[PDB]
RNA sequence: UUGAGCCUUGAUGUGUAGGAUAGGUGGGAGGCUUUGAAGUGUGGACGCCAGUCUGCAUGGAGCCGACCUUGAAAUACCACC
RNA sequence: GCUUGAGUCUCGUAGAGGGGGGUAGAAUUCCAGGUGUAGCGGUGAAAUGCGUAGAGAUCUGGAGGAAUACCGGUGGCGAAGGCGGCCCCCUGGACGAAGACUGACGCUCAGGUGCGAAAGCGUGGGGAGCAAACAGGAUUAGAUACCCUGGUAGUCCACGCCGUAAACGAUGUCGACUUGGAGGUUGUGCCCUUGAGGCGUGGCUUCCGGAGCUAACGCGUUAAGUCGACCGCCUGGGGAGUACGGCCGCAAGGUUAAAACUCAAAUGAAUUGACGGGGGCCCGCACAAGCGGUGGAGCAUGUGGUUUAAUUCGAUGCAACGCG
RNA sequence: GCGCCGCCAG
RNA sequence: CGGCGAGUAGCGCAGCUUGGUAGCGCAACUGGUUUGGGACCAGUGGGUCGGAGGUUCGAAUCCUCUCUCGCCGACCA
RNA sequence: GGGGCUAUAGCUCAGCUGGGAGAGCGCCUGCUUUGCACGCAGGAGGUCUGCGGUUCGAUCCCGCAUAGCUCCACCA
């Protein structure tokens, strides 16, 4: 198909969840697999594990393109941030850089109110 | 226990075989302090098992435990006021106490005649699979694996 | 793989977004800030 | 750019037996045949990786047929799809 | 008259002090495209919601509002309320240094006047995010809540009004005096400044603690100590900071402020316990790991009840019920 | 995640 | 006066159209859980379908009359 | 009317495939928990009605039978 032999893995690292988006360099997306559509739903999607899980699901169906090194790029705090680039590397991509782009305000927007639980 | 976490002691061997391993069967198999009772129908199931399948006594009987001895079980973990059934590695000792259990439970839950060939059925079941003992086995590794996730 | 990612820890990116998460009224931080420093204590 | 039709020329078909990823039949006894073959190098092609389909090269005239195993038997060529 | 209180001038210093204008970067949301495909989001778990009409994710471009990460500090400034990116303009105060100047010009302050968080109100703008009200989803016996998904006033700006807050140090202002210790911050003087030294002297400020004080808790040179000047305020709990009247306000309400009636208390601090869905550490067949029962059947036995002439009396959560 | 209540005098 | 509708378990309601067999929630009952109540859990039970007559082998159900209770109409003068 | 379409677990819905009945929620056990939910793992549960076609057609040619579905409707 493509020729893209080097990508980036986008980490979403929510709390509730993992998306993995697999892309080319100029950031158009091959694939993509996330913790909640593994087969992990409630508790166990929000999980180090099905975010393992999703990143293989993840490093699968981007076979075609025929990628080998890939910079990794984590927002989020969630559970998998770490899982995550481990599967990526064990799924036998070459890992080359690893930023963390979680947005940070400098201020910014008031966040919702506190949870009274 | 919270303080002296000691338990088990001494065991005779098997008086035919000489295999504490099998000794600890015929105690999973006994009812009512009927020691006699059970080790004969041990003895008779394995003769039978002997000759059914070939191989010798004790090797029949390794090979039924063999495939009914769990790797993984779930138990409960309570981290903030929420149970997670967490798969934890059942030790040796523990292995082949389940595996013995559950053949036993198996038996006595199937309707042949005498308790002996009960038990031969379930041990020659045990090791080609597809009887209840495997089942649980079966079960409680799915369980398991369902529940990777909290580990 | 060594993932010695502690420059998460340096720049203190998880921290920042714990206390991002919800809106903290003045007076809360005010107090909490008063009884970081109290508990700051030999 | 992008479909839709049509023409022409190519490729394509996974019961279980299994030369073995078999659409129906004949003018039906061979032809594509030194606008070169046995065997091997490479690439395209799909995949239920068993395998087949071949271009470009090289080697440089031999691969091949119908038998015996199957519901279905030549795809030995060709012709109607 | 005098210069010690108070004030003026000179030279510097630190500062989120105030008003006005400008601008920067991050992020959220929305909009338009590209890539891409079945989930996203959310929770304790869900669902509502969003998504094949292509969401979420990812990249590009644009719009717009609000707030300024790090610095950042029991740090600073301000009468208090308060004030936090950077730049400029206008402007207030504080402190230090020596020296000159005026000559008690001071302190306090009823009434009065001004300033005064947030919410709220009026008119006109603005509106990203957040979010009373509201709606739906949950939870629950119910759930007009807490949790979730949305979401309007409002939050933002201009001008005006309101005049209140646990507007707190629950501590009025001014002045004097009275053992110490460790810091922070900001000046300034002297000394081999001989390297993020040493010895002084000011201002502001944090913590500890001595005498003293205090019901105690604590306060303790920034006093709640020892005194002086002036002001404000209290007089049992409730009724009530309410009613009536006045004044103020567009309104909401504010402010001033009773009485009848009713009770023998209400209250502060500290003490011993007990308790906690507070914390820490321990134990017991408490749980877990197991094995065998009870609850179903028939019968024995005790009890409740009912019945009876009488069904003698007692035992009644655990710790009465095969018990006296 | 859910956990409401405890008549009068003594 | 005329018209429509309703009458089913203690209460609130399905079922009737289209004949065979009466449901549902709450309440009530017994047991369990609690020191005890509530809640919760597990077991039960309780109606001949307002009254009468008819058709039918058989009527809550279809037809007729009646009682009771609602609702609507009662206009032009 | 004449056509073209779907009509499968009790509910739900895919099954381009001529080599076959699958998921989630109910219901039944087991683990689970102070119980209760919550969550997790097993377990049952049958493909309008007939022919044709055969190498097998929940799956297709053909004809009927169903509710759904739109078009003609001066259907006189
Ligand atoms: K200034
Ligand atoms: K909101
Ligand atoms: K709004
Ligand atoms: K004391
Ligand atoms: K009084
Ligand atoms: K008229
Ligand atoms: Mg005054
Ligand atoms: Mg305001
Ligand atoms: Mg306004
Ligand atoms: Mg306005
Ligand atoms: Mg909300
Ligand atoms: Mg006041
Ligand atoms: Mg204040
Ligand atoms: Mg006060
Ligand atoms: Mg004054
Ligand atoms: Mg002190
Ligand atoms: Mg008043
Ligand atoms: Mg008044
Ligand atoms: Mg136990
Ligand atoms: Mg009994
Ligand atoms: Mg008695
Ligand atoms: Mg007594
Ligand atoms: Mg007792």
């Amino acid at each position: 198909r493509k020729q893209v032999s080097d990508g980036v893995a986008h980490i979403h690292a929510s709390f509730n969840n993992t998306i993995v988006t697999i892309t080319d360099r100029q950031g158009n997306a091959l694939g993509w697999a996330t913790a909640g559509g593994s087969g992990f739903r409630g508790s166990r999607k929000s999980t180090p594990f099905a975010a393992q899980v999703a990143a293989e699901r993840c490093a699968d169906a981007v076979k075609e393109y025929g990628i080998k090194n890939l910079e990794v790029m984590v927002k989020g705090p969630g559970p998998g941030r770490e899982s995550t680039i481990r599967a990526l590397n064990a799924a036998g991509f070459r890992i080359t850089n690893i930023t963390d782009v979680t947005p940070i305000p400098h201020n910014g927007c008031r966040p919702p109110k506190k949870r009274r639980v | 226990p919270r303080r002296r976490v000691i338990g088990q002691r001494k065991i005779l061997p098997d008086p035919k075989f000489g295999s504490e391993l099998l000794a600890k069967f015929v105690n999973i198999l006994m009812v009512d302090g009927k020691k006699s009772t059970a080790e004969s129908i041990v003895y008779s199931a394995l003769e039978t098992l002997a000759q059914r399948s070939g191989k010798s006594e004790l090797e029949a009987f390794e090979v039924a435990l063999e495939n009914v001895r769990p790797t993984v079980e779930v138990k409960s973990r309570r981290v903030g006021g929420s149970t997670y059934q967490v798969p934890v590695e059942v030790r040796p000792v523990r292995r082949n106490a389940l595996a013995m259990r559950w053949i036993v439970e198996a038996a006595r839950k199937r309707g042949d005649k005498s308790m002996a060939l009960r038990l031969a059925n379930e041990l020659s079941d045990a090791a080609e699979n597809k009887g209840t003992a495997v089942k649980k086995r079966e079960d409680v590794h799915r369980m398991a694996e369902a529940n990777k996730a909290f580990a | 793989d060594v993932a010695l990612r502690r420059f998460k820890r340096s720049c203190e990116k998880a921290g920042v977004l714990a206390e991002v998460r919800r809106r903290e009224f003045y007076e809360k931080p005010t107090t909490e800030r008063k009884r970081a420093k109290a508990s700051a204590v030999k």
